């Protein structure tokens, strides 16, 4: 093939240029995201049911559902809460590769027909089947900056007048609203309706009978009588369409002929469907759009679109109003494609210098510059057909991977240059004797990085799905690297190349490059002596190679892992935390403390705090609240003490103090599935008829026997809510009944007040709502209250709710949790440091098995893919080696030759663990994915060298000795030359800071470590493990 | 309300009795109360962790404490089958015949629960057999109610 | 042909059905199934000491084994042989008679007394100012 | 009794079944046992 | 059934129209609400 | 139809483009394949 090329260098442009094309092409069509899915495809439905407590949502609606979720395919498990908001989320979790359109119709099938089982007032609600996704595009925050409008009035007008032009925008997927459309609110006043002898039962009745739309028919309807000349469409009673209107609704006429109207027993207004979430933007009311991408969507221009619709709504909105952006991983996402092009790009230029420094001419210099675009180019063609995106994985991916594309092109060109300067051959005779040399060592150091690299898209689950994007991108990158080296790069040496006399090394040349090649020479001379003395004594440096292997494995198992680096993303959350109990207005106090803080403390830092009371992670409720807090561009965070992770530990550390609450920050995880941190997720299960008090009980006999584990279990906890007091009211059916008051009326009466009441829609300039009535809030505070309503007996007397009712105190659940269908309770613990994942499990799987009859557990996510894809590892390297070794078996001739290049593998490993213990990093995916490549490319370096070595013994019956030193003489420039252009390539990404940079840092600092000791010591190494091997058999 | 007082509340709920053995000897208010009233005592009477009642007891707390709807620890311990607890508060002078709001007595609640060990403890210390809540019922009026044969019998 | 398919469109027509079906058939849930028309295997439950009678048995199989082998991936269809339990109200004529009654009202009753309801909060959003306390309000739940 | 959903591996469902009735019997009331009356699965793993 | 052709445009195609992004594919959509109540919506997706 | 329209002058580049590339590789040669090209104004005009 190379042959064929260097006869054939306009077909070889030809294939060159359709690769660049087809990249340039794949480079402008492929979708642009931070991420790519990693997390199993997951459905939620949800379910809401106004004024339920949470053991009415499980018992009536989340079992029913749960009983239904049969004959659905490839689910994993499924999980649920029902909570005392009124609501419920089930969630089906599917194995990895499962279509998630599929899976979401199965689960909304079988869901529609368990819809007649539910309570009326929750298939009034509706039940939500949705694919799950916790990542956002961006959040666009909307403010009224004049005091105008409170939070409802804002989200109305989003929900009117903006969210469907943001759906309708090019590439966005989903659309959020935080907040909900007006709602008509009738506020019941109970001393208005016992004036009236009326009661809320009157109310709905009324709204249903005067807010309607009623069928009526045709004038001339066929069949018409004939003869007749008109067809017009009857229209009847239609919806009522204002808060006027409804006020005029008429409840009783009393005897004097006087009328009772709805606004007489009522305050009437638009609000807010729910009122449990209370948002501000920097203490200003606040709604917002959470909004999504769309699958293969590109981010950038999405975001520039969304930016653009927005724009040209701008001229029409009210005073005061204020598009603000609160949350946007656009810019984050821009630095980082400009980093890695910046990167590729010096690299290039690294290449470049050195190719020159050594090389001495500009010809030579330009082979690698488009060698290496071709590569990429061709490799974004593949990476496009093969459905890819450019993200952060694939993306520093490549940047893993330039090492291995620099060295084919360093490696084909130097060889031309050697066999000139040694041999005198014009440059088409000099390149065909040279690729002579090196080609079947390309095609196997090609093979052996797929043995490398293959096997790691195997991993399964979530980690796998990570993997696979670095192991496609580089085998990718490496397949077109080995083509390009046999059909480019040998075409471009033999008519680019000038020829070189016999014998020239260019030690005549004066200045610079004079005095560069006569220190070069001396050196490679000075590096010979040293092998040839190394080798008269093999002996200690079998000890040293141990000493080395001993100390890789020491800092292997004292690495902690991780999965991946933190980021200054520009924004960080705090949580909120008061005690069970607590009140929305005290919940807010606390907010207010929080956002005074960062806009005074961190008034330099900070641009916006997005407070959100009444919402939780792990449990909604009035006593819960996040602040989201956004800081200024990172241009104007200079120096450590201004990025997220230090602005948080002050928060955290201020925020301590905070009388009763927990109240701390964090940064945002890079992803947010794989629960980071070592982290494992178990479910205590209730396997037979125990009931909540006795789960309970077994968790705390459980989190109190951990708890004497600090060994070995750290933060062991649940993830739910504790009991807490509930008002128990009993309903006397007797009383009730001596006294000719329906059970119905008493229940509608208390659930409709006290909860509020979905009753029906109208239409609100030309959009339909929902009505709902509900008490004023002074009437529906505390017990007394509740003597205050009254129904209607038969008799036509007003009973109040007191003569028929009893009360007390009891404690209940606020959460009800449950797994695979059975009562359950989530509990969440980490290894402590030192020990592994694994070990924890153990203990906790040991602890489990001594709590009380009919209690059993289960491992979910991060967990539940640990107890499977992680008993997978050692089988998958373990296929690695041995086809690595299969394939220089091949390329050597020999079963024992092969061992010599695998000997390599410890020598980088242990800089790159040096390098990243010294620098407190982790082992995480990027180190490991730079072991990998630092692995390959000393791999490729020994493989030339005992290539040439093995050749020298079989084609010039050379001595084992004779021919180890010369091959290494030969070998030690082009193996300088791409460790040094590499080297200099990654240092920007070991000292870079802000963003980006702890992904960067990750990349950076294993490749740098392991590519030093990976140079510098096989040079010495690799004749030895070549002598010793060689005698040995 | 006060700091040991919270952390008072929340210990006896737990049942975490060395808990309540330090914050005892540094004063905390054995008599604080949460939103609803609940004392430390009730909630040891409710989650049944006698030697934490008793621990109470020892040291000053009100025995015959209230909450917001009236009911009483002895009302708890009754209701939810403690007999021990019940003993013991009845030992440290607990009113046997204390109504809550809604005229319902220890004994009724017992009744109603079947609980005839305590309803007996609870005539042994003098309840009052013909207490009628608000809707006229007696224990025995809740036991035939019920169709609780054994417990009628007890009741006459 | 797609199974899945099939089976999605198969479905779409069936909602269209749905609500012109009496009341009492929805109730009881209408299924649609992808399966083979023969039985893979048959579990067997019995229980050696003699302590369970077959309806026992059949109610502890539906109540805590039937639920999770239906949601197994590649399990089409399940068979109970047996019934699980249901709270079983066996009416005497005589006796509603006496009383004037009839299963009519034995049913409203029933509905009436055997509700889950839900009831709302004290201290529920939107709240007065300077409100203190938020529960739950529990009025009626489900018979056991 | 167990119907296979259309196109579903045989063998790898009934596998899937007994390792789900394994989890279960942990919790068995007294007396209670699982038994095997009949099953299509064996014979095609044995004459394979 | 009974609904003129601004109300059933109000009260259903709208609400149908505005959950229909984030399709993967879709090239246009069309609808009409009529006098006799009945709404269509077609929705026509790219070749492949 | 408009896409039609809108996608053919795409088309006629690339596709000469590439019969371009091929005569070039096949006759290993830019300028054979210069020379045939060349002769493409010489159809179109009669099929136009
Ligand atoms: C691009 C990276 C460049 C890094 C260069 C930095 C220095 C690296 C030094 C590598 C070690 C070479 O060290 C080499 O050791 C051997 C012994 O093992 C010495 O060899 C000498 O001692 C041995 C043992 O007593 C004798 O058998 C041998 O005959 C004698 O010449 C060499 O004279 C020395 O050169
Ligand atoms: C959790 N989240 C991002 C926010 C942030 C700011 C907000 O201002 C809000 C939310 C959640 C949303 C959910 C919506 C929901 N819906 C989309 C209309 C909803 O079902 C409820 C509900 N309680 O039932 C809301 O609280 C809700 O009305 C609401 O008020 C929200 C809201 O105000």
């Amino acid at each position: 093939m190379p042959n064929f090329f260097i006869d054939r260098p306009i077909f070889a442009w030809v294939i060159a240029i359709i690769i660049m094309l087809a990249g340039g092409l794949a480079i402008l069509k492929l979708p642009v995201a931070q991420y790519p899915t990693i997390a199993p495809p997951a459905v939620t439905i949800s379910a809401s049911y106004p004024g339920a407590d949470a053991k009415t949502v499980q018992d009536t609606v989340t079992q029913v559902i749960e009983q239904n979720m049969n004959g659905i395919d490839n689910l994993m498990y499924m999980s649920s809460n029902s909570d005392s908001t009124g609501t419920v989320q089930i969630t089906l979790t599917f194995e990895s590769g499962t279509d998630a359109d599929i899976a979401q119709v199965q689960v909304q099938n079988k869901l529609q027909l368990a819809m007649p089982l539910l309570p009326q007032e929750v298939q009034q609600q509706g039940v939500s089947v949705e694919k799950s996704s916790s990542s956002f595009l961006m959040v666009v925050g909307v403010i009224n900056t004049d005091g105008t409008m409170t939070q409802e009035d804002i989200s109305d007008y989003v929900a009117a007048n903006m969210k469907d032009a943001i759906s309708r925008t090019s590439g966005v997927g989903d659309v959020q609203l935080f907040g909900s459309q007006y709602a008509m609110r009738i506020w019941m006043n109970p001393n208005e309706l016992n004036k009236f002898q009326l009661t809320p039962v009157d109310v709905i009745t009324a709204i249903k009978a005067q807010n309607a739309q009623v069928a009526a028919g045709q004038l001339g309807g066929t069949p018409p009588v004939k003869g007749q000349q008109l067809n017009a469409s009857i229209i009847a009673q239609t919806r009522l369409t204002s808060t006027e209107e409804f006020g005029k609704i008429l409840l009783k006429v009393n005897q004097d002929g006087s009328r009772v109207l709805l606004r007489d027993v009522a305050k009437i207004e638009l609000g807010g469907e729910n009122y449990d979430i209370i948002a501000e933007f920097n203490g200003q009311p606040a709604s917002g759009l959470g909004i999504k991408l769309a699958t293969g969507a590109n981010a950038l221009d999405t975001a520039a679109a969304i930016r653009a619709e927005l724009a040209k709504m701008e001229p029409f909105f009210p005073s005061g109003l204020k598009i603000v952006y609160p949350y946007d991983t656009t810019p984050f996402v821009k630095i980082s494609i400009h980093e890695v092009v910046k990167t590729l790009v010096e690299a290039i230029i690294l290449v470049f210098l050195v190719m020159y420094l050594f090389l001495q001419n500009f010809r030579a210099t330009l082979i690698p510059t488009i060698a290496v675009p071709v590569v990429l180019l061709g490799t974004f063609a593949v990476l496009a057909a093969f459905g890819f995106s450019i993200n952060t994985l694939t993306m520093f991916g490549m940047v893993l991977a330039i090492g291995l594309l620099v060295d084919d092109a360093i490696v084909v060109v130097e060889n031309v240059e050697r066999v000139m300067a040694e041999e005198g051959l014009p440059p088409k005779e000099a390149t065909r004797k040279s690729m002579g040399q090196i080609q079947g060592a390309l095609v196997g150091i090609a093979m052996v990085l797929s043995a490398v690299f293959v096997p790691m898209a195997f991993f399964g689950g979530s980690t796998g799905a990570i993997y696979r994007q670095f192991s496609i991108t580089i085998v990718s990158a490496m397949a077109l690297s080995v083509l390009v080296a046999l059909i480019l790069t040998p075409a471009l040496c033999a008519t680019m190349l000038k020829p070189i006399a016999k014998g020239d090394h260019g030690e005549g040349k004066k200045g610079f490059f004079g005095w560069f090649n006569r220190m070069f020479e001396k050196s490679t001379h000075h590096y010979t002596d040293s092998v040839g003395g190394i080798l008269r004594s093999t002996g200690r440096y079998l000890v040293l190679y141990l000493i080395i292997v001993v100390g890789m494995a020491y800092l292997f198992v004292r690495l902690p892992s991780s999965f991946l680096p933190d980021e200054d993303q520009g924004v960080f959350m705090t949580m909120v935390q008061l005690p069970a109990g607590a009140t929305q207005e005290r919940t807010q106090k606390v907010l207010n403390e929080v956002t005074h803080y960062y806009l005074t403390k961190e008034k330099n830092n900070v641009e916006s705090v997005f407070a959100v009371n009444g919402f939780g992670f792990a449990g909604r409720g009035q006593n819960t609240g996040i602040a989201f807090v956004s800081l200024k561009d990172w241009a104007d965070r200079p120096g450590e003490e201004n990025k997220v992770e230090a602005i948080t530990m002050r928060a955290t550390r201020a925020f301590s103090q905070i009388k009763d609450a927990m109240v701390f920050a964090f940064n945002l995880p890079a992803i947010v599935e794989l629960g980071t941190a070592t982290g494992f997720d178990f479910e205590l299960i209730d396997q037979a008829g125990l009931g909540h008090e006795k789960l309970t009980q077994a968790r705390n006999q459980l989190l109190a026997e951990a708890a004497k584990h600090p060994d070995m279990l750290t933060s062991v906890r649940p993830n739910g809510l504790e009991d807490t007091p509930q008002f128990k009211i009993d309903i006397d059916q007797e009383k009730a009944q001596a006294l000719g008051v329906s059970i119905n009326d008493i229940n509608t009466t208390l659930g409709a007040a006290w909860g509020g009441s979905y009753v029906n829609d109208f239409i609100d300039r030309g959009r339909v709502k929902k009505v709902y009535v509900m008490s004023e809030a002074k009437y529906r505070m505390l017990p007394d209250d509740i003597g205050d309503w009254y129904v209607r007996a038969a008799d036509g007397q007003m009973v109040p709710f007191s003569a028929f009712s009893s009360s007390r105190w009891e404690y209940g659940s606020p959460r009800l949790e449950r797994y695979n269908g059975l009562p359950s309770m989530e509990i969440l613990g980490q290894a402590a440091p030192g020990k592994s994942t694994g070990e924890a499990m153990e203990l906790m799987e040991q602890l489990a098995s001594k709590l009380p009859t009919g209690v059993g557990y289960d491992w979910t996510g991060m967990s539940y893919q640990e107890r499977l894809s992680g008993n997978q590892a050692p089988s998958l390297y373990a296929i690695s080696l041995i086809v690595v070794f299969l394939c220089l078996a091949a390329l050597y001739e020999s079963w024992s030759i092969p061992f010599s290049v695998m000997l390599v593998v410890p020598l980088g490993v242990i800089g790159a663990l040096l390098a990243a213990t010294f620098r407190g990093l982790t082992n995480d995916v990027y180190f490991q994915v730079g072991l990998l490549t630092t692995i390959g490319l000393s791999a490729a370096n020994a493989i030339l060298i005992v290539e040439f070595a093995k050749d020298l013994m079989d084609k010039e019956g050379k001595g084992l000795i004779e021919a180890t030193l010369d091959a290494v003489r030969m070998r030690l420039r082009p193996i300088l030359m791409t460790s040094l252009a590499f080297i200099l390539g990654v240092m920007p990404l070991v000292i870079s800071t802000g963003a980006g940079s702890g992904a960067q840092n990750a990349v950076g600092t294993g490749v740098m470590g392991g590519m030093v000791t990976a140079t510098v010591l096989a040079i010495f190494f690799v004749p030895v493990f070549f002598v010793v091997v060689r005698r040995r058999f | 309300g006060s700091d040991l007082g919270k952390k008072l509340l929340e210990a006896a709920r737990a049942g975490r009795d060395d808990e309540v053995r330090i914050l005892m000897a540094n004063g905390a208010d054995v008599n604080a109360a949460d939103v609803v009233g609940w004392t430390p005592l009730h909630l040891a009477a409710y989650w049944g962790h006698l030697e934490i009642v008793e621990v109470l007891l020892k040291n000053g707390a009100d025995v015959n404490a209230y909450d917001t709807l009236g009911s009483t620890p002895l009302h708890l311990a009754a209701h939810f089958g403690h007999l021990e607890i019940v003993e013991v508060l009845l030992k440290n002078g607990a009113d046997v015949n204390a109504k809550d709001d809604n005229g319902i007595t220890p004994l009724h609640l017992a009744a109603n629960r079947g609980h005839l060990e305590i309803v007996e403890v609870l005539l042994k210390y003098g309840a009052d057999v013909n207490a009628q809540d608000k809707f006229g019922k007696t224990a025995f009026d809740i036991s035939i109610n019920n169709g609780n044969e054994d417990l009628a019998e007890i009741l006459q």
